[PDB]
């Protein structure tokens, strides 16, 4: 969870 | 007698529920970067796609030829969707909406073969099928298309004394081809590849004709 | 059916060339039968133990021995309007195929290209000098293409009318 | 007892990784 919300954030 | 088979399916269950939960969550956490591909532009599908393919690589380094398989085969299936929508709504349209599609699946295939070549560093056969039916009656259609709109700036230059049936010619050889029952976007028919190899002639004779009367008016 | 035939010569002439100089492989004019088998072997294909021989014998007409460029368009040339002349093909089908490779391994959907300017013929005379099918690609190599044309050949060849002949009916 | 060792491992070795992506995935934010 914690990759996951760090990868979306990077994008946004 | 019937708790063997409890005992059984106990076992079958716990294991079936332990791969869907940890099956589920993984495959749940593509969803926020798959999701603008499902409605959204042709040309946004070409800078989402590094960050899908960041997902799928971490997470196919914990859990797989199912994955490989289902997974790619389905986006590799929405972005034909996608493809086929957004060029079905000319010339210029046409033109980019097939440069678009084409290099969509140019940078697909090209971020996929890097991705596999990092894959290998480190420690497609539904890829080939359709992606290559797709280009190839793109790029019959596109060569078509370019030589048709090169050779239709004479479309207009009505009132020189030599350029009156032999446009009407042209239009019966653009028409006799786009008359046929075949759709010309679907890969499922691949016949017009005889269509097009006898429109490619009377393009060259054409050609030759207006060759001949520019000769022959000097 | 003249305009497909022109067309192709004049885009196919530079083509063959070098389809010549890179069938030669010591840099002359000449080709000889040494050359040929590393054309095979380029193809991935194994002559027999005579078939060179013959190779080189039925298309050299005007002197014995090694080929020349010269002879080698004589052959082209005859052999593209040889359709009802019965003649040799034996070689004509190895630069064919060189000349329509541009893959390094054979080619597929090219076939077609080749059969409608030879004739427009049918979707069913296709099935027959192979099995490929309109939706379905294939791989290719040298090995499957010089096999099957020349078994065509040989399959024309044989039939002819002696007691075959069908007269119209009383 | 293999199965369980096999699990183990895959779990250590996921971890280290989902560490050392999570410090990439640091790294390039920060970057950005």
């Amino acid at each position: 969870f914690k990759r996951i919300q760090d990868a979306t954030g990077i994008e946004d | 007698k019937a708790y063997l088979r409890w005992r059984g399916l106990d076992v079958q269950i716990t294991d079936a529920a332990n791969e869907s939960k940890d099956n589920v969550k993984y495959l749940a956490t593509l969803e926020k970067s798959m999701e603008p591909m499902y409605q959204g532009r042709v040309t946004d599908i070409t800078e989402s796609l590094p960050a899908l393919m960041t997902n799928v690589r971490m997470m196919y380094t914990i859990a797989t030829a199912e994955h490989m398989t289902r997974l790619f085969t389905k986006i590799t299936n929405q972005l034909v969707r996608r493809c086929k929508e957004q060029i079905m709504e000319d010339k210029v349209t046409l033109i980019g909406n097939m440069k678009v599609s084409v290099e969509l699946a140019n940078v697909y295939r090209q971020q996929y073969r890097l991705a596999k070549e990092t894959l290998a560093a480190q420690p497609e056969q539904a890829i080939f099928l359709k992606f290559d039916l797709s280009s190839k009656a793109l790029h019959k259609l596109i060569d078509m298309f370019t030589t048709i709109h090169q050779f239709s700036s004479l479309e207009q230059h009505t009132h020189i004394e030599g350029l009156d049936t032999m446009l009407k010619s042209l239009n019966n050889i653009i028409d006799d081809v786009k008359r046929k029952p075949y759709d010309l976007l679907d890969y499922s028919r691949n016949a017009f590849d005889t269509d097009f190899l006898e429109f490619n002639v009377q393009i060259n004779d054409l050609e030759l004709q207006l060759q001949g009367f520019v000769n022959a008016s000097f | 059916a003249a305009a497909r035939e022109r067309y192709a010569r004049k885009n196919e002439q530079n083509e063959l060339e070098r389809a010549f100089n890179t069938i030669d492989s010591k840099g002359d004019k000449k080709i000889d039968a040494e050359e040929l088998t590393e054309l095979f072997l380029r193809l991935g294909h194994k002559p027999k133990r005579g078939e060179v021989e013959d190779m080189i014998w039925e298309v050299d007409e005007d002197c014995d021995g090694c080929i020349s460029l010269l002879e080698f368009q004589t052959l082209y040339t005859r052999c593209r309007d040889d359709k009802t002349g019965y003649e040799p093909r034996g070689l004509f089908n190895v630069v064919e195929f060189v000349m329509n490779d541009k893959n390094n391994q054979g080619f597929i959907t090219l076939e077609e290209a080749m059969q409608i300017m030879y004739l427009r013929y049918g979707r069913a005379e296709l099935d027959m000098q192979l099995e490929q099918v309109f939706g379905t690609a294939d791989l290719n190599s040298g090995k499957i293409l010089t096999l099957t044309e020349f078994l065509h050949c040989l399959h024309t060849n044989q039939v002819k009318q002696l007691l075959n002949r069908v007269t119209a009916k009383t | 007892t293999p199965e369980e060792v096999l699990a183990y491992w895959e779990g250590l070795k996921a971890k280290e990784e989902q560490m050392r992506s999570l410090v990439s995935l640091a790294e390039q934010r920060e970057s950005s």
